[PDB]
């Protein structure tokens, strides 16, 4: 039986990325289980960035943002047809910096967010706690293969999600694959720096039935708060594997020459 | 960086 560890960085991303390969695994009876690493449930006071985020979703700045999106997660990923696990790491606009600064700083028009500058020591220690956290679910779930995000566009969140990911797979034996992160990936180059030792294989281009990109589609639809698009991904895709259908890109990693 | 968007 294959048991497919999908591993999300915020509430979405599994999906948006990766959602027709979810949607294929469950059509050929996969056990499929999607942990999102940063599902954790911030608590108030919220900073500027955050409130702001908040509004922008159309949520009152001060509401619980993320108990919202963890179900839209459930919504999105009961229409696949595969399980949930909320994980509780907080997402970067809840996040704070060990001398008590935000983690990410509102910035005016329309850049929304950029993070504050700090020690690579905090950034270490997060990889090492959600190292710890998906061991226990390899643990638990016995996966067959893990999934997690390429972390192209860089978002510090996604950087974690990815280098905790190799460092636990690569302990416990398990093969792990990484997707191109969408959108990003639409207007990102792909080009990303790995963790030292670790390396990526030949590109898979999927192909995947229309149904399956239908189901996707809908799938990334109930996470209403996202949105204010479905056109881009498209065109990305077609341009992957022309002669093709709708797929999405992702690249075995393994360890590097001489490492 | 980082940096927001959408762009
Ligand atoms: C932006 O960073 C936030 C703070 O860390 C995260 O909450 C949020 O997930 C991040 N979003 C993205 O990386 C992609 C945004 C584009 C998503 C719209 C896709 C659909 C409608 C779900
Ligand atoms: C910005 O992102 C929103 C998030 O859903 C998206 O729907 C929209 O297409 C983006 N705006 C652009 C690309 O101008
Ligand atoms: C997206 O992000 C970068 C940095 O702000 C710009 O150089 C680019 O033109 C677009 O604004």
């Amino acid at each position: 039986a294959t048991r497919l560890l999908a591993i999300s960085p915020h509430l979405d991303d599994a999906v948006l990325s990766f959602g027709a390969g979810l949607a294929q695994a469950a059509q050929d009876g996969a056990n499929v289980l999607v942990y999102t690493v940063f599902a954790g449930a911030a608590q108030p006071p919220y900073s500027p960035a955050a409130q702001r985020m908040h509004t922008i979703w159309g949520l009152a700045p001060d509401d619980d943002a993320v108990l919202y999106r963890r179900k839209e997660d459930i919504a999105a990923l009961d229409h696949l047809r595969v399980a949930h696990r909320h994980g509780r790491f907080l997402d970067s606009i809840y996040r704070k910096l060990p001398d008590g600064r935000w983690l990410t700083a509102h910035v005016e028009g329309r850049q929304k967010l950029a993070v504050n500058d700090h020690s690579p020591d905090s950034d270490h220690d997060l990889v090492g706690e959600v190292a710890d956290d998906i061991r226990s679910i390899i643990d638990e779930f016995d996966p067959t293969l893990v999934v997690t995000c390429a972390a192209i566009g860089e978002h510090p969140d996604n950087e974690a999600t990815r280098d905790a990911a190799l460092f636990a797979t690569h302990e416990k034996n398990v093969p792990v694959r990484l997707w191109e992160d969408l959108p990003y990936a639409v207007f990102k180059s792909g080009a990303v720096e790995l963790p030292q030792g670790f390396r990526l294989g030949s590109a898979d281009v999927s192909s995947v039935k229309p149904e399956m990109r239908s189901q996707k589609f809908q799938a990334v639809e109930r996470y209403s708060s996202q949105m204010v698009l479905f056109d881009r991904l498209d065109e990305h895709a077609r341009q992957n594997a022309p002669h093709g259908g709708y797929g999405e890109t992702t690249w075995p990693v393994v360890r590097s020459d001489d490492s | 960086x980082y940096x927001x968007x959408y762009x």
